[PDB]
């Protein structure tokens, strides 16, 4: 059970650094609009996303270790 | 046979026979630039050999490729790899003139 | 009785572990330590080896667990994965897993450290070559449980996948050398990791790649063979897609190269019964995008007359057509006139369908009136000259 | 071996003769320029994947080896 989640996850990831637009694992018509599908905007979301967690949790480190450098200055003042 | 292989080859490659006698007379003097000394002048004289006889070695592999799998190819002289030999050719012919 | 006092305490550890000032927070005093020079190294030894044995006795409740205690040990397992750093995370915990000799928990160790580096940045790159040089070694080992070789290399398809480019070489050529050979596997599922893989690496390698390049393509191909000869794999759905992504992948990083064997590839669209159309078909434009059309329209004539001719199968044929319709709308005017005496073989075949088809009218007429507008198409962007013999 | 032969049966001759020595020129000229590809990878490939890589990497060479020559000129 857990080696089938396992094998459509990474599946599910090829899909979407692969073919953005088309729909996760879980025609003449389908051509065109497909074509005329904007997958680099698609592309450019995924990316700020991820961007911003990136961004978020740095900062946290960046606040975090601020403080304790502080303690350690405090103990070594005193 | 032979002689109307050759023939062959001739009337659709005739740039084959004149590359080959090329590859000859090149490789010898090949040699001689990496058995010289490695001057300057020398060294790009390596380069510039050294690039064309690849160019006329990857020739032969394509015609010889095609020739086996490509009945319908009959030209070569459409595929770019002239190009190459033209261009590698010719920066060789600047190189033998360095000293 | 027993177990209520177990529920209980486990409420009790996650008080306190709970990160709710700077001297009540344990995970702040650890960082602490670790800034201050004058602390002895001895120590932070004690703090990296008294944290594996922790995470290793968590991880060993939750492995052997009741679904409310089953939340709470998550409620621990979260806060203790976020004591101390990444960069000791991975120098307290990659010992551990080979000293660890449970399945389950090495299973939930891996997983961990994949985590850890979800949200991390280029601050990690010299520990990610740490990690990724320990999971290699490691594989050979855990080759007997195929939950662990499986979960191994997705935390490698992670690492290769994010700022893979900036890990240092040698890893990136290992790391294929040793999926190359694990695609052969028999077990479906480490084949599925391995194919993907295999493209993060040949994304990262480009045409660096080529030397393997005889050892991926071909037994790809011998892969699908055997992929529609078992319809009842239970992972066919999810083994059919990792083949065609594989070539997708590739067919954006090394079009040139794969232009040889481009005709087997499109067997594999074409046959791919379980994959969805969208699927196909988006892989499809890939190829007109990125591949010379010249060489498709040739082989477009060796893979409809051996195979989609006597198919008889409705999606195939369907998309024979959105590539013929594809090619010919993209190719250039000179390179049409040059393989036109191919496109007029292929037309002469198109039109005699109605002889061997044995779909329905509506069906054939359907797909010669989609042949004679793109026979229409091709005609034109030409001359009388290249036409008259022809005609 | 290429050279051997030469020196218009080629034809009978297995290309993969031919496309070693392919190797071993492009080599020393990118064993050359080191003093895109390392190396011109000759085995279980065509020709013209051969020839793939030989004009990446000798067209990378071309601007800097024209270069040269003006200066030896």
């Amino acid at each position: 059970q857990t080696s089938k989640y396992q094998a459509t996850s990474v599946v599910n990831g090829l899909l979407s650094n692969l073919l953005p637009g088309v729909p996760k694992i879980r025609n003449l018509k389908k051509r065109v609009q497909l074509q005329n599908r904007d997958v680099h905007k698609i592309k450019k979301k995924c990316k700020l996303v991820k961007k911003k967690k990136v961004k978020k949790h740095k900062l946290d480190k960046e606040q975090l270790e601020q403080l304790a450098k502080h303690q350690v200055l405090k103990k070594h003042q005193h | 046979d032979d002689e109307a292989r050759d023939n062959y080859l001739r009337t659709m490659f005739p740039e084959f026979a004149p590359l080959s006698k090329e590859f000859t007379e090149l490789a010898p003097k090949f040699d001689e630039l990496k058995k010289s000394e490695e001057n300057e002048f020398n060294k790009l004289k390596l380069i510039a050999l050294g690039s064309y006889l690849g160019t006329i070695s990857c020739y032969y592999s394509i015609l010889l490729h095609e020739l086996h799998n490509n009945e319908d190819f009959t030209s070569m002289k459409g595929h770019p790899v002239m190009e190459k030999i033209l261009t590698t050719k010719e920066i060789w012919r600047q190189a033998s003139e360095l000293p | 009785e027993f177990l209520t006092f177990m529920n209980n305490t486990f409420e009790f550890i996650n008080k306190i572990t709970e990160e709710t000032d700077v001297r009540r927070n344990l995970r702040l005093k650890v960082y602490s330590v670790l800034l201050d020079e004058t602390s002895d190294k001895k120590l932070i030894r004690n703090i990296r080896e008294e944290f594996g044995t922790l995470l290793e006795g968590v991880l060993f409740f939750i492995n052997s667990v009741t679904t409310e205690i089953k939340e709470i040990l998550f409620k621990v397992l979260g806060n203790v994965l976020q004591i101390l750093p990444v960069d000791e995370f991975v120098n307290a915990v990659l010992p551990l897993l080979s000293t660890s000799t449970n399945e389950d928990i090495r299973y939930h160790l891996t997983l961990v450290i994949g985590s850890k580096f979800e949200l991390e940045g280029s601050e990690a790159i010299p520990i990610v070559n740490n990690v990724m040089k320990v999971l290699l070694d490691r594989m050979p080992l855990e080759s007997k449980s195929v939950v662990i070789s499986q979960v191994i290399l997705n935390t490698m398809t992670a690492l290769v996948s994010k700022y893979g480019k900036k890990l240092e070489g040698s890893i990136l050529t290992q790391a294929l050398t040793l999926a190359t050979e694990k695609v052969s596997s028999d077990m479906t599922e480490v084949k599925i990791s391995s194919l993907a893989l295999i493209t993060n690496c040949v994304q990262v390698l480009g045409v660096k790649s080529i030397a393997f390049y005889p050892k991926i393509v071909p037994p790809s191909i011998k892969l699908f063979d055997a992929s529609l000869a078992d319809s009842s794999n239970p992972l066919k759905e999810q083994l059919q897609v990792a083949i065609l992504l594989l070539f997708a992948g590739l067919i954006k990083r090394i079009p040139s190269f794969l232009m040889s064997n481009i005709l087997d590839v499109l067997h594999v669209i074409y046959f791919s019964r379980e994959v969805d159309s969208s699927i196909r078909l988006s892989v499809i434009s890939l190829i007109i995008e990125n591949i010379d059309l010249k060489e498709v329209l040739k082989v477009l004539f060796r893979i409809w007359s051996t195979e989609i001719a006597t198919s008889n199968d409705t999606v195939a044929v369907s998309l024979f057509l959105s590539t013929l319709e594809s090619t010919v709308e993209n190719i250039d005017k000179k390179s049409a006139t040059s393989q036109s005496p191919i496109f007029f073989k292929l037309l002469l075949s198109l039109f005699e369908f109605r002889s061997i088809s044995s779909f329905d009218n509506n069906t054939i007429s359907r797909i010669e009136a989609s042949v004679h507008e793109i026979s229409n198409s091709y005609v034109l962007k030409m001359n009388d000259k290249v036409f008259r013999p022809l005609f | 071996e290429l050279f051997g032969v030469l020196k218009g049966r080629i034809i009978l001759k297995d290309p993969s003769a031919t496309s070693k020595d392919v190797k071993a020129y492009i080599d020393s000229v990118i064993n050359t320029c080191k003093n895109e590809l390392d190396e011109i990878t000759v085995d279980g490939l065509d020709a013209n994947q051969v020839w793939w890589q030989v004009k990446l990497v000798l067209d990378s060479i071309d601007g800097d080896l024209i270069q040269g020559i003006q200066e030896l000129k």
